[PDB]
């Protein structure tokens, strides 16, 4: 039932309160914690992701986390900044300096303790917790080397409990600093042991669509995280909302995951939305959505085949006109859909649409095309590590360069094990 | 745009109608063990039809009829017809039959009755064994039954047709080969083109071991046939001919003559197992091509012998057949965006 | 008076067990508060509905059912439902957290640690019997704790209560109503455990409520309450002879009799009819003879299969309302020569024939109009084998890739197990076959 | 074509019409299997605290 949000770094911190600020208002809460719908089916299953303090006030089961204060300053005085438990603030002074080995290995070490000494206090006010969300990127120091850190101290202490992230792969395209492949191809290989699934949220997609369906020339990361929060607030619909499919974290992974290892996600929404009027049609919005325009990962699934793929579509509409326009997609393009998996996509819908659109439709799939992602953040990786550049940030903090060797192995056998079920 | 999907390779038929179908560009074709299709060209043998209309939102279709097997294997035919009221013990257009299972219920002890029975009665018993090559005419019981008790399979000895129709010039032998179309719907589509298979060889009577003169099979005349493909070529006469021939010299027609027969056996045979096999409240739909073999006699009396599931058809006639169960089977389910059958009905 | 005991286990077998109870509380008259004014003996009972229901001194009518799912929420609703006075808290039994459309964790991983509180609740209203037939057992075969619980319980009720009959319903996997996709697993695992334990299972398709319901009852998407009120109608007339004065198909045992020859083969397919949206206005009342033909259309049984090819072993005739005798063998008469209906050799060619005189009883506010007369045909034939081929068609493609079955290993089971399950199904298949062409 | 058993009550009738004649593991097997599939778990469990603590 209960789910723990932790979000860690920059990235992380920013994607969750624009995640938090979308889903209040979903379920009507305003900044102050307190509710003010005037549906009831918002309410039913709102524990999920919020504690129900004294006084009628709804609190977000959600801890921050970086080693930098400034972040986490701006959210507490951003729009619902005090709707978060004061508490569950966690933060150093020192910064990561882009550096996966200080958030895993050195300053962040020094404060994961108190960060799971949060995680316990909501975990044991849960009822039946059933796991955790992680938002973080993979390019950074705190939110990637910290953040796959808290993942495997979690599991050490919750070791059957759903492991959930939000993981936003970096782009040269939308690059903050160079080391962004090292820290990146370190974090993949923790996230390919210790989560359960993976939603790769791909910072060229993003680009891309800020760029050229989106047509805004040049786009800023509050507009990169206008289609996160989008796309985190449709996956996760189906747990927070009343609906005659009620998800949960371990369902969605049973179902998802035909393979341990193969677990990372691209995701999809549709309409694509800038910061209109004119409503869609069941079927121009099962077009929109499958199509490589409107995924979150820089992939193009016609490279790869789909294991599993789930899909979830808000507002009123017909279910019948769902079920054939998704039966249509498989049907038509059925050569993209495995066949040792029989029915593969399924399809929920949910009447409650999503603020400022009549109807939406988001798209989780588990596609081998995600190897592409994989590919080139190993290119870019060893495009530095043949010469050793810019490892002295590294070893200087006690790293040997064999673990960089085995990270770099560890995520081209992943390519590896995405490309054989690509034919079979 | 259409998906169908291929899975017997061997059939000239139906890879013919599946170039058809992606000739219009609707139609694409899946791979064998892809179940999200709209159309089956299944295999000959062990077809899963329990697998058929379960994929939701999908009409599905198949070029087969589940049960039709009991018409077109020979000792399931003599059991049909001899053990349905709508067929009768006898009908006049099937020649005697009896099957008889091998050394390793029978109708042996039924069939020396009635053998015994003609050959005290003078009348010519010559009898023909097959079973579903291996073929043995005799006309003496046990040289037939012997002959079958060194084969594995159950076979079927029925009466030979003493005097056939015989072609001039040749004296000789012909079978003429129908095909019949079965839709969804159980409308019966008689292709309006046959073909007549013709021995190269002289008519003989006396004996009834060499093959050529007896058997009208056309890999039984191109090998094992002397003067193959004198008279017409590929030893195929066409019914325009046939027709002319009957004109020239029995001063008739080959639809009177023959042909009106030739439909109310095929109708007789249909409507017998039509409960039987159809598909019209089913979860899937079925059509299925036919090959009826049928026999004329001296009188022009018309003889069925046998009814072929899996049929091939004439190279000629390939293209308009098989365009033709694209609109009559295939497009009347699945539409895209003067005819060559006669409509058998009652 | 011998006594029967309900089970139902999962969510479908939960919801499904709501949708029964409620058309049984309506086939008696008993009031949601448990109170039945036509009963004349007060807190005490011989008579045929005792065999469901249990009495108490201030009159009231409790079902002889237990309610047990591993998620707490589809039991919630029995207990702020309509009919929540009608049970005791002690029958409802839930769980935290479910089994995750697992069955190795519903059969092992929470199974242990619920099995003995579900069979101690069970021996507390066995204890109440004076005479216990058996048990009828409510289950999906794709869910979780449907097929991994239900399986668990099944071994036990098999060593706790020995000499006793057990009856399954069974919801069969269909895509169209929501499914895991691991549901055929969980459905080979749960048969090949169970299939030893079970005397007499009635097997409901997905695929086939659907589709009634929708060409039927003109419902577009049906939701699991349409098509549990419509699974309430054919399990009422399935149980219609243990709750009312008859002659046929009045104790367990007899079901076993007159429907399984084979043991393993325990598998009867049912037919029902007449279906009728209440939306319709003028509507015509059909016969005996039309709705006795209808038994024979396949798009009127609960597993969609061809009948007219395999064989029959056993047929049974369950009529509801205005039906004579003397009309069912004029209608059995006519479609004996009109179709075909070719049993095995061992076997007589009959009808085992029950008539209940009062009509079928349907929910107000239901999608199923009241008719005049209606029938559920109980036969046993190898045609239902069709559907364990479908199923284990889905099993092997998934298998031979190893799809999901780390999540199996996860909960302690062993990948052997898989294998095992499968060959029982093998075997199940060639027995249909043996029996069957 | 004929009826044998016929009964009749104030509920209706039964009768049937013949048209042609005829031509397990114990408690503590289920508690072993339940424990071997625990110390699996148990077992699995282990190591990954085991790849944990190095
Ligand atoms: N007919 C019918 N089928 C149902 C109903 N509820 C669930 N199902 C079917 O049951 C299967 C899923 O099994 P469930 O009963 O929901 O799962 P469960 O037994 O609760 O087990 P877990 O949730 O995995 O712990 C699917 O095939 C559904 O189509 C219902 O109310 N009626
Ligand atoms: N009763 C009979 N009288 C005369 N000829 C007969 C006969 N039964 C069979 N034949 C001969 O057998 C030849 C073909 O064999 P038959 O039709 O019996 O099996 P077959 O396998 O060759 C055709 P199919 O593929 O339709 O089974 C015919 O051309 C005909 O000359
Ligand atoms: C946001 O939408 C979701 C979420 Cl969060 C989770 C699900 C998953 C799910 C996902 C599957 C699938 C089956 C199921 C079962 C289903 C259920 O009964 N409960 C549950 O949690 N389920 O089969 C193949 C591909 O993926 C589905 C959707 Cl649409
Ligand atoms: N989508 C998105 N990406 C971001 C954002 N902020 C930083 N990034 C990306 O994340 C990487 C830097 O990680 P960051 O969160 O700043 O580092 P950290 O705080 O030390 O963990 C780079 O690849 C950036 O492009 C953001 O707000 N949105
Ligand atoms: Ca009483
Ligand atoms: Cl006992
Ligand atoms: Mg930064
Ligand atoms: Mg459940």
């Amino acid at each position: 039932r209960e789910i723990v949000h932790i979000q860690a770094g920059q990235c992380g911190n920013q994607i969750g309160a624009k995640f938090w600020e979308v889903i209040s208002d979903e379920h009507g809460i305003d900044p102050t914690g307190s509710y003010h719908g005037d549906s009831d089916l918002q309410l039913e299953r709102i524990n999920v992701y919020y504690n129900e303090a004294t006084g009628n006030k709804y609190v977000p089961r959600a801890i921050l986390v970086d080693l930098e204060p400034g972040t986490m300053d701006s959210v507490r005085s951003g729009p619902f900044g005090q709707i978060f438990r004061p508490d569950n603030f966690v933060f150093g002074q020192s910064g990561a300096g882009n550096n996966w080995a200080k958030g895993h290995y050195t300053e962040g070490a020094e404060l994961v303790d108190s960060v799971l000494d949060v995680v316990r206090k909501e975990s044991e006010s849960c009822d039946c917790l059933q796991g955790f969300q992680l938002t973080h990127s993979l390019g950074g120091g705190t939110g990637s080397g910290m953040g796959t850190l808290l993942i495997s101290k979690i599991r050490e202490e919750y070791p059957d409990r759903i492991m959930n992230t939000f993981s936003v792969m970096p782009s040269p395209k939308v690059s903050d600093t160079v080391v962004e492949p090292y820290n990146a191809t370190l974090s993949v290989h923790q996230l390919v042991e210790n989560t359960d699934e993976t939603y790769c949220i791909d910072n060229e997609a993003l680009y891309d669509i800020c760029f050229r369906t989106l047509k805004l020339t040049t786009p800023t990361y509050g507009d990169l995280n206008h289609l996160v929060s989008a796309t985190m607030s449709g996956v996760t619909t189906c747990l927070r909302f009343p609906g005659q499919l009620n998800a949960d974290l371990r369902k969605l992974a049973v179902n998802m995951v035909p393979f341990p290892r193969l677990h990372f996600f691209m995701p999809g929404f549709a309409p694509l939305t800038s910061r209109q009027y004119r409503a869609l049609t069941v079927p121009e919005l099962t077009q929109q959505m499958f199509d490589s325009k409107n995924m979150m990962a820089a992939c193009d699934p016609r490279h790869g085949r789909y294991l599993t793929v789930a899909a979830i579509f808000r507002g009123r509409m017909s279910m019948k006109e769902v079920d054939e326009q998704m039966l249509n997609v498989q049907n038509k393009n059925s050569s993209y859909f495995v066949e040792w998996i029989p029915n593969n996509v399924k399809t929920a819908v949910c009447d409650i649409p999503p603020r400022g659109l009549k109807m939406s439709a988001t798209f989780i799939g588990n596609s081998t095309a995600i190897q592409e992602l994989f590919k080139r953040i190993s290119e870019q990786f060893t495009a530095m590590f043949r010469r050793k550049a810019f490892l002295h940030w590294y070893t200087g903090e006690g790293m040997d360069e064999m673990e960089f060797t085995e990270a770099e192995s560890n995520m081209n056998d992943l390519v590896s094990e995405y490309q054989q079920y690509q034919d079979a | 745009m259409y998906t169908f999907v291929v899975r017997d390779e061997n059939s000239s038929v139906y890879a013919e109608v599946s170039r058809l179908l992606l000739a219009t560009g609707q139609w694409k074709r899946l791979r064998k063990d892809n179940p999200r299709f709209n159309l089956m060209l299944g295999e000959r043998n062990r077809l899963p039809f329990g697998r058929l209309g379960h994929e939701p939102g999908l009409v599905q279709l198949v070029n087969y009829y589940r049960g039709a097997d009991k018409l077109c294997r020979k000792a399931s035919l003599v059991k049909l017809i001899k053990t349905s009221p709508e067929l009768s013990e006898s009908c006049t257009w099937f020649p005697e039959s009896y099957v008889i299972y091998p050394t390793n219920t029978d109708e042996r002890e039924v069939f020396l009755a009635a053998y015994n029975r003609r050959r005290e009665g003078r009348e010519g018993n010559v009898w023909i064994a097959k079973s579903s090559e291996g073929i043995l005419i005799s006309s003496e019981a046990s040289e037939l039954l012997d002959f079958i008790d060194e084969q594995g399979q159950v076979h079927v000895i029925q009466k030979y047709l003493e005097k056939p129709l015989l072609l001039e010039p040749g004296h000789r032998k012909f079978d003429i080969r129908s095909w019949v179309l079965v839709d969804h719907l159980y409308n019966i589509y008689l292709y309006r083109e046959g073909v007549l298979r013709t021995s190269s060889e002289p008519y003989n009577s006396a004996n009834f071991q060499d093959k050529t003169c007896h058997l009208t099979n056309h890999c039984i005349q191109k090998e094992y046939s002397k003067n193959y493909g004198r008279y017409e070529e590929g030893n195929e006469m066409f019914f325009e001919e046939f027709n002319q021939y009957l004109m020239d010299a029995l001063n008739t027609t080959l639809e009177n003559s023959i042909l009106l027969q030739i439909k109310h056996i095929i109708r007789s045979c249909l409507m017998c197992i039509e409960p039987a096999i159809s598909t019209k409240h089913l979860h899937y739909q079925s059509f299925q091509l036919f090959g009826f073999d049928f026999m004329v006699d001296e009188e022009l009396k018309v003889w069925l012998i046998e009814v072929n599931g899996a049929p091939a058809c004439a190279q000629k006639l390939y293209a308009e057949l098989c365009q033709g169960i694209v609109d009559v089977a295939i497009s009347s389910v699945f539409p895209l965006a003067t005819s060559i059958f006669i409509k058998l009905h009652h | 008076m011998r006594e029967c005991i309900s089970i139902h286990v999962g969510q479908a077998g939960v919801q499904i067990g709501n949708a029964c109870w409620e058309l049984y509380c309506l086939e008696h008259g008993i009031q949601p508060d448990g109170q039945m004014p036509s009963d004349k003996t007060i807190g005490g009972g011989d008579d045929s509905f005792n065999t469901f229901f249990s009495e108490t001194g201030a009159g009231k009518h409790v079902p002889r059912a237990v309610f047990v799912d591993l998620e707490p929420t589809v039991i919630d609703e029995v207990r702020t439902g309509t009919y929540r006075q009608l049970f005791h808290p002690e029958q409802l039994i839930t769980g935290k957290e479910d089994a995750a459309n697992n069955y190795a964790r519903g059969h092992y991983t929470i199974g242990k640690e619920i099995i003995d509180l579900v069979l101690d609740r069970i021996r507390k209203l066995a204890d109440q019997c004076t005479g216990l037939q058996g048990f009828l057992v409510f289950h999906s075969f794709g869910g979780g704790t449907g097929s991994g619980f239900t399986s668990l319980l099944m071994e036990r009720l098999s060593v706790d209560y020995g000499k006793k009959s057990k009856l399954e319903f069974s919801i069969y996997p269909a895509p169209q109503v929501s499914t895991a996709v691991v549901e055929p697993y969980n459905s080979i695992l749960t048969t090949h455990t169970t299939l030893e334990h079970s005397d007499c299972a009635f097997m409901v398709d997905n695929e086939a409520i659907y589709d009634i319901c929708r060409r039927n009852l003109d419902i577009e998407r049906p939701t699991y309450t349409n098509l549990n009120r419509l699974i309430s109608q054919i399990v009422s007339s399935i149980t219609a002879s243990l709750r009312f004065d008859g002659a046929l198909n009045v104790d367990l045992t007899e079901f076993q009799t007159n429907l399984v020859p084979y043991p393993r083969i325990h598998f009867p397919l049912a037919t029902y009819a007449p279906v009728i949206s209440a939306e319709k206005a003028y509507h015509e009342q059909l016969s005996v003879a039309e709705i006795t033909n209808a038994c024979f259309e396949p798009a009127n049984q609960m597993v969609k299969c061809d009948p007219r090819h395999g064989k029959y072993m056993a047929c049974c005739l369950l009529y509801r309302g205005d039906v004579v005798p003397k009309d069912v063998n004029a209608a059995i008469a006519t479609i004996k020569t009109k179709r075909s209906i070719q049993f095995v050799d061992w076997c007589p060619t009959g009808f085992k024939v029950g008539i209940n005189y009062q009509p079928p009883t349907v929910v107000p506010g239901g999608d199923l109009a009241k008719v005049q007369r209606a029938v559920c045909m109980l036969s046993n034939t190898t045609a239902i084998a069709e559907a364990w081929a479908r199923l284990d068609h889905k099993f092997d493609l998934m298998y031979a890739k190893r799809a999901f079955v780390h999540w199996y290993v996860g909960e302690g089971m062993e990948e052997g197990e898989f294998s095992e399950a499968r060959e029982d199904m093998a075997a199940l298949e060639k027995d249909y076959e043996e029996v069957g062409v | 074509m004929e009826v044998i058993e016929l009964n009749k009550c104030t509920s209706g009738q039964s009768f049937e019409v013949i048209l042609k004649p005829p031509s397990d593991p114990s408690l503590e097997e289920i508690q072993k299997k339940l424990e071997a599939a625990e110390e699996r778990r148990k077992y699995q469990e282990a190591e990954l605290l085991k790849h944990l603590a190095e």
